Order: C-alpha cells, then sequence, then structure tokens
C-alpha cells in the first residue's frame, strides 16, 4: 500500500553514485599501509625500556 | 621503588577487594526461577498472586492507578465484539444496534479515561442483543479474551463516579509491560527472584544464552484451550504449538543441569467446557469414556510427560486454578519442599 | 658360676639392617613433602586471594606440613654421626616435631568438621572468625604435647629423657594418650560427617556426584590404610609393658623389628595431603596451567 | 505488484554495473609483497575482580583506563598499568548487555535488557557517582551504545531502528528506520561523521548522521552478523559473520574485496577489530582462541591461548600498542 | 626420643648377687644413652652378666682390670 | 559542603582538650583529612592525618606521643585528643579534605578551622623574596626552590601552589605544577625546572592579592614555606 512505494522510491534514488577504479582503491590502500608501516609497535618491536608494560 | 602518595591507591584498590567479598557470600543464597509458556496462559497473574500471599504490598491509591487499564480492557474486548459480529456474517435484529456500532468501533482504545452516559447507554443496549449472546456462545473461531464475561455483566457497577477496583478485580486486568519483570522476596532466610519472558517480541536465540544456569524451569500449560481453532490458517491447533515449543525448550544445553516442572492451568473452564464437546473428535488416538474429566485431565498429563527425548529427566507436575487464593497457597508450599532438597551447593567439595 | 638364671640378650643386627631402609625413606618423604607442599603455600595466597574459610584452612594445613618436614634433615645427620651436639639441644627438635604431627591431625579433622556444618544448613562464617579458630586450634596442638616436653638434652652426649620420675606408669601413660588421642577421634568424626554428607550428595542431582562420592571414599580408605599398622604394634607393645603376656627376647627383638619398620612406612602419609585435598579440585589446576604458563 | 518487478529490474541493473566496475582481484595485486612472518603474543597482566561471565569492555581515550561490565550488577574501572582499581559502581537493572566509555572522561554509559540505558556522571562533588538522566522511550532490547561528544548518544536496539538522543533535553531527535530483521552492531569513524549498521538480516548499512537517509546497502552473507569496525583511514569496513567467513568491504568501489575462509574452522564470530596501522586483523572465535589475519595476504600469523569459554570482547587501544581480550571466565587478560 | 633412633641394646630387669671374681675377664659400663642403671661384665664364659654399681664386687673389678 | 568545628577558649599547662570536626553534606566514609596548625606569626605547619578506615595513621615528629586522633564514621565526626599542651601550641587550627586515587585533586575543601589560645632529614623548601611591590596590568613571577630533585621515575612533581585571601581559608590554585583546580579562571600557569618552580601570574585584576604558599608532598611529613605576601 505504502511501505512498497517507500522502498521502490528508496531504490529508484539508489543510483546517483560514482564508481571509481577497484585498482586505484587497492593502490590507496597499499600506500597508506606501506607509508606508516614503521610505526606500530605489534609489527616491529620496541626496547623494554620504553614499553611500561 | 614506589612513592608516597600510589600507597593511598594500593590502600583504595585494597579496601574495595573487601567490599566486594561481603556482596559475593551475599549473593550465593537465591534460587532464580524462570517462568515460561506461551500467550493467555496466565503467566502474569501467579506474579500476582505470589505478590499478594507474602509481599501483601496492595494499597488504595495502587489499587486505583489501575482504573485507566479496566476501562481500556472493557472497550479492547468490546470492539473484538464487533469485530468478530462482522466477521461472521450474522445479520442484526435490531435496526438502532446497527447504528449503535459506529459510534464505539472506531474509538481510539489509549486515549479513553473516563465515562460519561453515552457510552454506558451504548454498551447497556449493545449487550442486549442475542445476536450478541450467540457470537459469545460461538467464541471458538475469533480467540476473544478469556476474561470477558466477569466485566460484561457488571459495567454498570463500574458506571458509577465513585469507582474503587476491589482486590479481586485487580487480579484480572492485564498491564501493559514491554521489560522483563522481576519479582525478589524472602521466605525462611532463602531469597527467591523470579523473571518473566513474556514481553519480548525479538528474535529468541539471540538473548536466550543471557540464562545460562537457571535452577529452576516452570512451564505452564492452558488445559482449556485444547479446541481452539483459527481461521487464517485452514489447521490450527494451539496444543501442537505449544507442545513444539516443550519440545524445543527441552533440546537447548542451557537447561541440561536445571530441573523442569510443568503446571497446569484453567482447570475449571475445562470442567464446565467438556459437557457437550467431544476430545476423541479433535484426537483420534483417545478412545477411553466421554463425559470424563479425569480422562481427559490423564492424557494430557501422560503426552507430556512421555514428550521427554532425554527419558533421565524426571519431570514433574500439579494442577492449579489461577484465580483461586488457596490453592496455590498450598501448590507454591509443595513446590518449595521438592525444589529445595533437590538442590546443592559445591562449596569446595570437588 | 653355679647358678645364673638371668640371661639377658642383644639385638644390633636387627638394628644394623632396619637403618638403611628408614634413612632411605626419610630421605625420600622429605623431598617429595618439600617439593609438594610449596606449590599448594604458593599457588593460594600469592595470586589467586582468599576467598572463604576453606583456603585458610589448607593455607594453615600445608604450613603445619611445611613444619614438619623441614625437620628431618637434621635427624638424618644425628643418625649416622652423633658429633656436633651443641649446635641445637634436643628439647626443641621433640617439640617441634610432635607440635607439628598433633597440629596436621587436628586440621585433618576441623576441614571435614566445617565442610559438614556447611552444606547441610547453608552455614557460610566469616573470615575472621576462622583466623580465630585456627589460632585456637595451634593453641591447642601446642598445649595437648605437654607430657612429651620433659625431655633430658644432651647428657652424657646422649640426649632423652631419663626414666627416673618416681611413677612406673609414665610410659604406658603417655602411649595410651597418644594412641586414643591421635586414632579413634579423627576416624569417628570423618567417618561420621562424611556418611552423613554421604545420602544428601546421592540423593539430588549434581551431573557429577560420582566422582564426589568415589574422592570422600578414597578419602577415608587412604587414611585408614596407612595408619592402622602402627597403631596395632604400638598396642602390643602397651600390652608387653603390663606383663600380662609372656616375655621372650626373640619376641622382643622381633617387635621391635616391626615398630621401627611401621613407623618408618607411617610418616609417608604427610606428604600425601596436597594431592588428597586441593589438587582434585579443577580451579586450583587450571591455576596452575595459568603459572606454569607465566615462569618458563 | 508490478512494483515487486520494477524492484528487481533495479536488483538487476544495480548488480550488473557493481560487476562492471570490478575489474582486478586483490591477490594478483598483493603477489609481489614481502609477508609478515610469524608473531607471537605474550600474556602481560591478568585483571580479576568478577564473579560472573563478563560480557563487554571498552578502552579509554586515555589510553590507561577501561571499563567492564558484568552480570553481576556492577560495573568496574580498572587501571591498566598497575592493575589497583578506582571506581566500582552498582547498577539497578541487573541484566546488562554494553557498555561504553565517554572521550571526555566524564560520562559511561551503560544499556541492558530493562530497554533503559542509564548515563553516569563520574567527576561530581561529595565523590559519589550518581545517574544523571533516566534516558527511556524505546521499545525492545538496546545493544549497543557509543558517544559522538559530551552531548549526542546513538542507540541501536531490537525495534529495528537506529535512534540519535540528546543527553541534556531528553527527547528523540532523528530515526533511522527501513531495517526488517534486527541491528547487532554500531561503529563511529573517526571523523564523527558516518557509522554502519549490520543487522541481522545478513545487510550493511551506511547512515548519514546529518540528513537521515541510508546512503548505501550492503548485502552479499548467507546468515547473520555478528561484529562491524572500520578501517583506521575510514575507508573501509571488515564483518564477522556466524558462517564464520570473515569478509572486506570498500565504500568507493561499492562491492566486496577479500574473504577470509578456511576448511576446519565452523564455530561463529564474536569480535573483529582491526589495528592502528590496518595491517592486521585481530578476530575472536568459539573455538576458546582468538586468531590475528594479515589484512593483504589471508595467511595467519599466530595464535593467543588460554582461555577455557568463549571469548566475548576485544579491545585495541588507540596507540595500536595493547590488546585486551574478555572471555567468560570473569578474566580479563592483557597482550602486547 | 621416639621410636627408630635408640643406640643402647641392654635391656637387662635382674640384678645379679655375687660373683666370683676368677671367671670375670672383661669390665664394660653399661651405654648411657637410655640411661639403664646396669652395668656389663663378660667372664672367662664369653657370656656377659649384668649388675648394679654399688656392690663392692665392681669396683674391685675395675681396681682388678685397671692394674 | 561544610565543614564546622568546636572547642575553643583558654586551658591551664598540665591538662586534656579534645577537638571536634564534624562532617555534612558528602559520603564522609571514603575521604581522608588531616589537621594543620597556623601560628599567628609564621606560615603554616603539618600536625597529623587520618587515613581510610583507620588503616593509617601517621605523625610528624615534634608532635609524637601526645595527641591522638579517631574518626567515628557512624556519627560523622572527628575527634583529636590533646594531653600536656606547651605554651608554644597557641595557633589557628584548619580541618581540611582529600582523596588520592588517579587524577583526583586533594585538599579542594578547607574547614573554617578554631583558634586556640594558652597562657600561663626532611626536605626543607624555602622562599628567594617577600615583598613585592604590584603592578596592577602586567605579569608578576614568583618563585621556589628546593632541596631535592622533587621529579620522580613515575614522571610526575609533587609542587602545589595555595592562595589565601585576608581573613578567610585558603583554597586550593595550581596542582602538580601544570594542572588548574577546576573553580579557577584560566590565568594561572606554573612552570618550572626539576631544581625551581615559578608561577607567573598574567594580567592581574582586584582583589587577587594574596598570602602565597608553596607545598611539597613527596613524603611524610610533608612541610611548607613561608611564602610572600603581596603589598600595594
Ligand atoms: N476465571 C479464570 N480466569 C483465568 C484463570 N487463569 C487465567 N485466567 C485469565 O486468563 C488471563 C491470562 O492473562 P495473562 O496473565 O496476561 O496471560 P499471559 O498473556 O500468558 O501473561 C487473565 O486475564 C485471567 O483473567 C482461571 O483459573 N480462572
Ligand atoms: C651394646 O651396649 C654395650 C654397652 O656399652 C656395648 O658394650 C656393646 O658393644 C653394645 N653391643 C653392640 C654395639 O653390638
Amino acid at each position: 500500500i505504502a511501505q512498497a512505494r517507500k522502498l521502490v522510491e528508496q531504490l529508484k534514488m539508489e543510483a546517483n553514485i560514482d564508481r571509481i577504479k577497484v585498482s586505484k582503491a587497492a593502490a590507496d590502500l597499499m600506500a597508506y599501509c606501506e607509508a606508516h608501516a614503521k610505526e606500530d609497535p605489534l609489527l616491529t618491536p620496541v626496547p623494554a625500556s620504553e614499553n611500561p608494560f | 621503588t614506589l612513592s608516597a602518595e600510589d600507597k593511598a591507591a594500593v590502600e583504595r584498590s585494597k579496601m574495595i577487594e573487601k567490599q566486594l567479598r561481603r556482596d559475593k557470600r551475599d549473593a550465593r543464597r537465591e534460587l532464580k526461577l524462570l517462568l515460561l509458556g506461551t500467550g493467555e496462559s496466565g503467566k502474569s497473574t501467579f506474579i500476582k498472586q505470589m505478590r499478594i500471599i507474602h509481599g501483601a504490598g496492595y494499597s488504595e491509591e495502587d489499587k486505583r492507578g489501575f482504573t485507566k487499564l479496566v476501562y481500556q480492557n472493557i472497550f479492547t474486548a468490546m470492539q473484538a465484539m464487533i469485530r468478530a459480529m462482522e466477521t461472521l456474517k450474522i445479520l442484526y435484529k435490531y435496526e438502532q444496534n446497527k447504528a449503535n456500532a459506529l459510534l464505539i468501533r472506531e474509538v481510539d482504545v489509549e486515549k479513553v479515561t473516563t465515562f460519561e452516559h453515552q457510552y454506558v447507554s451504548a454498551i447497556k443496549t449493545l449487550w442486549e442483543d442475542p445476536g450478541i449472546q450467540e457470537c459469545y456462545d460461538r467464541r471458538r473461531e475469533y480467540q476473544l479474551s478469556d476474561s470477558a464475561k466477569y466485566y460484561l455483566t457488571d459495567v454498570d457497577r463500574i458506571a458509577t463516579l465513585g469507582y474503587l477496583p476491589t482486590q479481586q478485580d485487580v487480579l484480572r486486568v492485564r498491564v501493559p509491560t514491554t521489560g522483563i519483570i522481576e519479582y525478589p522476596f524472602d521466605l525462611e532466610n532463602i531469597i527467591f527472584r523470579m523473571v518473566d519472558v513474556g514481553g519480548q517480541r525479538s528474535e529468541r536465540r539471540k538473548w536466550i544464552h543471557c540464562f545460562e544456569n537457571v535452577t529452576s524451569i516452570m512451564f505452564l500449560v492452558a488445559l482449556s484451550e485444547y479446541d481452539q481453532v483459527l481461521v487464517e490458517s485452514d489447521n490450527e491447533n494451539r496444543m501442537e504449538e505449544s507442545k513444539a515449543l516443550f519440545r524445543t525448550i527441552i533440546t537447548y544445553p542451557w537447561f541440561q543441569n536445571s530441573s523442569v516442572i510443568l503446571f497446569l492451568n484453567k482447570k475449571d473452564l475445562l470442567e464446565d467446557k467438556i459437557l457437550y464437546s467431544h476430545l476423541v473428535d479433535y484426537f483420534p488416538e483417545f478412545d477411553g469414556p466421554q463425559r470424563d474429566a479425569q480422562a481427559a485431565r490423564e492424557f494430557i498429563l501422560k503426552m507430556f510427560v512421555d514428550l521427554n527425548p532425554d527419558s533421565d529427566k524426571i519431570i514433574y507436575s500439579h494442577f492449579t486454578c489461577a484465580t483461586d487464593t488457596e490453592n496455590i497457597r498450598f501448590v507454591f508450599a509443595a513446590v518449595k519442599d521438592t525444589i529445595l532438597q533437590l538442590n546443592l551447593k559445591e562449596y569446595n567439595l570437588v | 658360676d653355679y647358678d645364673e638364671d638371668a640371661t639377658p640378650c642383644v639385638f644390633t643386627d636387627v638394628l644394623n639392617q632396619s637403618k638403611p631402609v628408614t634413612l632411605f625413606l626419610y630421605g625420600v618423604v622429605f623431598l617429595f613433602g618439600s617439593i609438594g607442599n610449596f606449590l599448594v603455600i604458593f599457588t593460594i595466597t600469592w595470586r589467586r586471594r582468599i576467598q572463604c574459610s576453606g583456603d585458610v584452612y589448607f593455607i594453615n594445613l600445608a604450613a603445619a606440613d611445611l613444619l614438619f618436614v623441614c625437620t628431618l634433615p637434621l635427624w638424618m645427620q644425628y643418625l649416622l654421626d652423633h658429633n656436633s651436639l651443641a649446635s641445637v639441644p634436643c628439647t626443641l627438635l621433640t617439640a617441634c616435631f610432635y607440635v607439628a604431627m598433633f597440629a596436621s591431625l587436628c586440621f585433618i579433622t576441623e576441614i571435614a568438621l566445617d565442610r559438614y556444618y556447611a552444606i547441610v544448613y547453608m552455614r557460610y562464617r566469616p573470615v575472621k572468625q576462622a583466623c580465630l579458630f585456627s589460632i585456637f586450634w595451634w593453641i591447642f596442638a601446642v598445649i595437648i604435647a605437654i607430657p612429651h616436653f620433659m625431655v633430658v638434652t644432651k647428657k652424657d652426649n646422649q640426649c632423652m629423657t631419663d626414666y627416673d620420675y618416681l611413677e612406673v606408669s609414665y610410659p604406658i601413660i603417655l602411649n595410651v594418650e597418644l594412641m586414643l588421642g591421635a586414632f579413634v577421634i579423627p576416624l569417628s568424626v570423618i567417618s561420621y560427617c562424611y556418611y552423613r554428607i554421604s545420602r544428601i550428595v546421592a540423593v539430588s542431582q549434581s551431573r557429577h556426584k560420582g566422582r564426589i562420592v568415589r574422592v570422600l571414599i578414597a578419602v577415608v580408605l587412604v587414611f585408614i590404610i596407612f595408619w592402622l599398622p602402627y597403631h596395632l604394634t604400638l598396642f602390643v607393645d602397651t600390652l608387653k609393658l603390663l606383663k600380662w603376656i609372656s616375655s621372650s627376647c626373640e619376641f622382643e627383638r622381633s617387635l621391635k623389628r616391626a615398630l621401627i619398620l611401621t613407623e618408618s612406612l607411617a610418616f609417608c602419609h604427610c606428604c600425601l595431603n596436597p594431592l588428597l585435598y586441593v589438587f582434585v579440585g579443577t580451579k586450583f589446576r587450571q591455576e596452575l596451567h595459568c603459572l606454569l604458563a607465566e615462569f618458563r | 505488484d508490478q512494483l515487486r518487478q520494477e524492484a528487481e529490474q533495479l536488483k538487476n541493473q544495480i548488480r550488473d554495473a557493481r560487476k562492471a566496475c570490478a575489474d582486478a582481484t586483490l591477490s594478483q595485486i598483493t603477489n609481489n609483497i614481502d609477508p609478515v612472518g610469524r608473531i607471537q603474543m605474550r600474556t602481560r597482566r591478568t585483571l580479576r575482580g568478577h564473579l560472573a561471565k563478563i560480557y563487554a569492555m571498552h578502552w579509554g581515550t586515555d589510553s590507561r583506563l577501561l571499563v567492564s561490565a558484568s552480570q553481576d550488577g556492577k560495573l568496574i574501572i580498572w587501571d591498566s598499568y598497575t592493575t589497583n582499581k578506582v571506581h566500582a559502581i552498582p547498577l539497578r537493572s541487573s541484566w546488562v548487555m554494553t557498555c561504553a566509555y565517554a572521550p571526555s572522561g566524564n560520562y559511561v554509559a551503560c544499556g541492558g535488557l530493562d530497554n533503559i540505558c542509564s548515563i553516569y556522571n563520574l567527576k561530581t562533588r561529595e565523590g559519589n557517582v550518581r545517574v544523571s538522566r533516566e534516558l527511556a522511550g524505546h521499545t525492545g532490547y538496546l545493544s549497543c551504545c557509543r558517544f559522538l561528544d559530551d552531548n549526542q548518544i546513538v542507540t541501536s536496539s531490537g525495534d529495528t531502528t537506529c535512534a540519535l538522543w540528546d543527553i541534556e533535553t531528553g527527547q528523540q531527535t532523528t530515526t533511522f528506520t527501513g531495517h526488517t530483521g534486527d541491528v547487532m552492531s554500531l561503529s563511529l569513524a573517526p571523523d564523527t561523521r558516518l557509522f554502519v549498521s549490520g543487522a541481522c538480516d545478513a545487510s550493511a548499512k551506511l547512515w548519514d548522521v546529518r540528513e537521515g537517509m541510508c546512503r548505501q546497502t550492503f548485502t552479499g552473507h548467507e546468515s547473520d552478523i555478528n561484529a562491524i569496525c572500520f578501517f583506521p583511514n575510514g575507508n573501509a569496513f571488515a564483518t564477522g559473520s556466524d558462517d564464520a567467513t570473515c569478509r572486506l568491504f570498500d565504500l568507493r568501489a561499492d562491492q566486496e574485496l577479500m574473504t577470509y575462509s578456511h576448511d576446519n574452522i565452523i564455530c561463529g564470530i564474536t569480535s573483529v577489530s582491526f589495528s592502528k596501522s590496518g595491517r592486521l586483523l585481530l578476530a575472536g572465535y568459539d573455538d576458546f582462541n582468538c586468531n590475528v589475519w594479515d589484512a593483504l595476504k589471508a595467511d595467519r600469523a599466530g595464535v593467543l591461548a588460554g582461555h577455557d569459554n568463549r571469548v566475548s570482547c576485544l579491545g585495541v587501544t588507540d596507540d595500536g600498542m595493547a590488546v585486551a581480550t574478555g572471555s567468560w571466565d570473569s578474566f580479563l587478560k592483557i597482550w602486547n | 626420643q621416639h621410636h627408630g633412633v635408640t643406640k643402647c641394646n641392654i635391656t637387662c630387669s635382674k640384678m645379679t648377687s655375687k660373683i666370683p671374681v676368677a671367671l670375670l675377664i672383661h669390665y664394660q659400663q653399661n651405654q648411657a644413652s637410655c640411661g639403664k642403671r646396669a652395668i656389663i661384665l663378660e667372664t672367662r664364659q664369653h657370656r656377659l652378666f649384668c649388675a648394679d654399681p654399688k656392690e663392692q664386687w665392681v669396683k674391685d673389678a675395675m681396681q682388678h682390670l685397671d692394674r | 559542603v561544610q565543614l564546622v568545628e568546636s572547642g575553643g577558649g583558654l586551658v591551664q599547662p598540665g591538662g586534656s582538650r579534645k577537638l571536634s570536626c564534624s562532617a555534612s553534606g558528602f559520603a564522609f566514609s571514603s575521604f581522608g583529612m588531616h589537621w594543620v596548625r597556623q601560628a599567628p606569626e609564621k606560615g603554616l605547619e603539618w600536625v597529623a592525618y587520618i587515613s581510610s578506615g583507620s588503616g593509617t595513621i601517621y605523625y610528624a615528629d615534634t608532635v609524637k606521643g601526645r595527641f591522638t586522633i579517631s574518626r567515628d564514621d557512624p556519627k560523622n565526626t572527628l575527634f583529636l585528643q590533646m594531653t600536656s599542651l606547651r605554651s608554644e601550641d597557641t595557633a589557628m587550627y584548619y580541618c581540611v579534605r582529600s582523596i588520592y586515587y588517579y587524577g583526583s585533586s586533594p585538599f579542594d575543601f578547607w574547614g573554617q578551622g578554631t583558634t586556640l589560645t594558652v597562657s600561663s632529614s626532611d626536605i626543607v623548601m624555602t622562599q628567594a623574596t617577600s615583598s613585592v611591590p604590584v603592578t596592577p596590568g602586567e605579569s608578576v613571577s614568583i618563585s621556589c626552590r628546593s632541596s631535592k630533585s622533587l621529579l620522580h621515575s613515575n614522571g610526575n612533581t609533587y609542587l602545589y601552589w595555595f592562595l589565601q585571601r585576608p581573613g578567610q581559608s585558603p583554597q586550593l590554585l595550581i596542582y602538580r605544577m601544570s594542572n588548574l583546580a577546576s573553580g579557577v579562571p584560566d590565568r594561572f600557569s606554573g612552570s618550572g625546572s626539576g631544581t625551581a618552580f615559578t608561577l607567573t601570574i598574567s594580567r592581574l585584576e582586584a582583589e587577587d592579592v594574596g598570602v602565597y604558599y608553596c607545598m611539597q608532598h613527596l613524603e611524610y611529613p610533608l612541610t611548607f614555606g613561608a611564602g610572600t605576601k603581596l603589598e600595594l
């Protein structure tokens, strides 16, 4: 009655979105993970002097 | 290697552990009794009686606080009556009665708080119709609320201005509560607490595991429900629904340790209902005599006991009437004994 | 020359043959007791804090047993060589030894008594009163060992209580008090309390009652087996000291042989307590795993 | 009826378009990457102060304080460095199901089965915590809570709706409806502008906190999901489902990129959380051990073990420097 | 003290009355550990007899061995 | 939020004297109290201290064996018993409050105080200046040296900064050398090196004149400093 109209409306509005190449997003995520990889302590350990635990 | 300021923090944490251990010992004397059963079985009425027998907490203002719900009940029952009337396509004998339906049908149940003379006259005139009487006599199909006969014969006692609900009346009102209701009380230095899970309408799998290792399950089954069918599905048996629920309950591992006690209710209606209906028609298996309360009670109890997959759990049963007050006073005294002895606490016994 | 009715006997050979086995038993019981009581005295207080009366009693028991086992190398040195008496007078050694034995026995009684009161009547006493009861039990153990304390020390290069007190019944009274106090009362209390608890645990549904009943029967069968022979032999010696039965030298030497051997066996019971009481519990075993993890 | 066929046609259109977008898989790009190798983890602290199974915990922004919620009707605050206890607070409705900690360090939010999430003021005169706002009105059973500031709080319950509340006024502002199953988890973005919510219909949704309309819907799973969490940069999120197969979705390409799976596992998923750098995914299992998976290669890196029951909650500190685990044993364990 | 360590081996009961000094060869003193108040004397018969030191004859015997 | 004391008057040497500190309006069961002396011609002096639940009691060395403090939690009171009072014991007595955990600020609230008259090593702090002629409209700097490195391994410095308007009770200004107590305007800010800490009152305003007090808390017995008097 009315819920069907709302659902069709939402689906019709659900089309105007840009779709970028998957390759570009994957390259972005490789760049970001590579660039800051040094900082994380769980991946490259830390000397015992700085570590409070 | 410490300082002279953190020692206060150490003292604080020590004293908070010493505070926690008292509540540790305090919470070793409780037995949660989880109630279950399908709708309209009567789960709330047990809690209410229970409150009356020991807590004795009812007060005049508390009794007054239910009047609005009383009016809501009477109106929703009556509206169900009109809907059932128009559903089965049964002709009216009086022309005025046909008009008197529009004024009472499209009425917001929640908003109404009080009476005037118009609604009293409308309800009095509507009740008089023998069509309404025969529809009430055919209440099998449309599942009208069970506790409608009491109110619809005493509408004038409510229509007065100085209305104070009595002790008897309050036990039949149905109070809308979405959240679980928890009622603690104490007897003989043992604190009992019980919970109600009839108010949650969401999926069951998600919140059920929160009830691991409850001491006891108290199942409640209605006797008189057996012969109620629904138009929407060509085949409908309320008994089969409750049976499916019961079969599901015992297969969850969460309740293997807990004992199972199953109460039956509404025996009185059953003894006033069998006088013109045959159980054998509904269930072929039955072959005993007719017009026998004992045979039907024994058959129902036997079949529920027989529906145990494990076959290693001794399930107990009792027959009770919900509205009565002395019957519950005796059955609960019985169950207290037969549950307290069958429960033990380890206490480093390995 | 002519007439010599008196004929003394000697029993050096039986003493010489007996010495090695009791010496080895002393060594092994010391090693296992030391390595099996430190774990319980550590795992229940250092990390895991004290929960209720049971853990206080367990700690106090383990402590008494450790005190019992800590003296033994002194006797081991004293046996083969009797030099260096100046290090310590014997009085302290005998006192600590006997008070440790009596404290261990009285706690074996008390843990069962409290386990009886707790379950049937749902009584849970607070920790502080448990501490006071523990101190009372230690004081009772101290005050009941007074008769053996009067021992002459390092007199003429050897230490023993002189049999010169006017009363000729002093050894018999000591022996009878020791047997009566140390045997019938613990067995009676333990048997009665466990038998009473057994019916209640055998009626209710717990899904693992079997383990509980097997553990109880194991406890009573263990305690009974180890202590019987020693008390029967001491009883026969008590009857001998009353001179009712005829006396012969072969009887004396064989009685001494059996007595020393069964006395050496009897001490093995002390080390076994932690395996019988504490470790069967699942929680302690898991905490022991959690402690084996960190240090290695 | 024609509406149904039009909806089916639009579904075909969106499916074909997204299929057209997908050029290459992630594995093909990620072939020339040195692996992580083998990493082990040790237990540094054991915090033990509860009598019942633990349901939720949350780190603090300070990176030192943590708050844990248990069924005993009491929630307590721990100091992580030296294990001592600062604030043990009792709560009335003894059936709790989620906790949350304010970024300001002044409030603590807890919710449960009675449908009333009571907010607690910490720093007050007289040094005793009291209940500030008895926020109410929702129906069903609350599932989680996350502060956005010292004022706005999002809530999700079993009524198939998400609601935004204001603490001072005490009344609802915006409702995000449109689900059909039941919402399970929430996750705020670092910029605090967008959140995604996964329902029990095997469907994720991205919501716009300003306008109030669901921007994007994500299908794909075959069963109910249990945990959601954003990538640290804010461009993708990972999901854990009862089928045991965690999955990754990026926002911009509007499609799934990579699936974690293996044959020896059949249990559900209780918790999921990335690390600070973004290359590691800690997941929590019913097989009593949580697993650390590398993001870009789908191989394993080790195991954390030590529990007897299931792991109910995970927590990664903002510095990426420690991980807390809470399991159904009244124990909490900190790993480094 | 407690059983298991006992260094004396003679547990005599009956006191001897009178011995011919000629048959006596060796004089010992009873072990003092358990403190039994006896005295050991070995005769030419290679058997041992226990007496009490208060008799003069044991002093005469010790003088004879001393010489 | 109110503390009232009693027991003021004249006493004779060689006797006894009880002093009571009441407490109304808070969860008194979890507040470690102190006591503070103030001579009418000198600065401040620590007297004694009671912990929570009587689990710890300290005393100043100059007064050990003459006093005793007991707390009655069920009725929310605190008693100090004095015996053998000497001639130097005439002073002003203050009852204070303090709670110690992570991130809390001790010495928030001070009592009204009671006067008492009569008739008939440890870390020493220093003050480098006494009188300071104020200049309204500009900045002012106050300094406090010490005799020990107040920095600790955990990385915090236990130096405080007070204020005492004339004819009133002193309230907290700065705790732990960087923070400010909730209830003071943001003009205050303290910076210092390990040996010496300085406070910089920026943009002086009317009615800000008061006698200041450097206070340390490294190890008991904590002492005070003479402080400075602003004048114009
Ligand atoms: N007369 C009578 N009425 C009963 C009896 N048992 C239950 N009822 C009615 O059945 C209704 C059941 O209501 P309720 O407790 O809400 O059932 P629930 O929905 O399962 O919780 C009550 O309103 C009672 O009036 C009974 O023994 N006698
Ligand atoms: C038994 O004791 C006596 C008393 O001194 C001693 O002479 C004798 O050698 C002992 N017998 C042994 C050691 O076999």
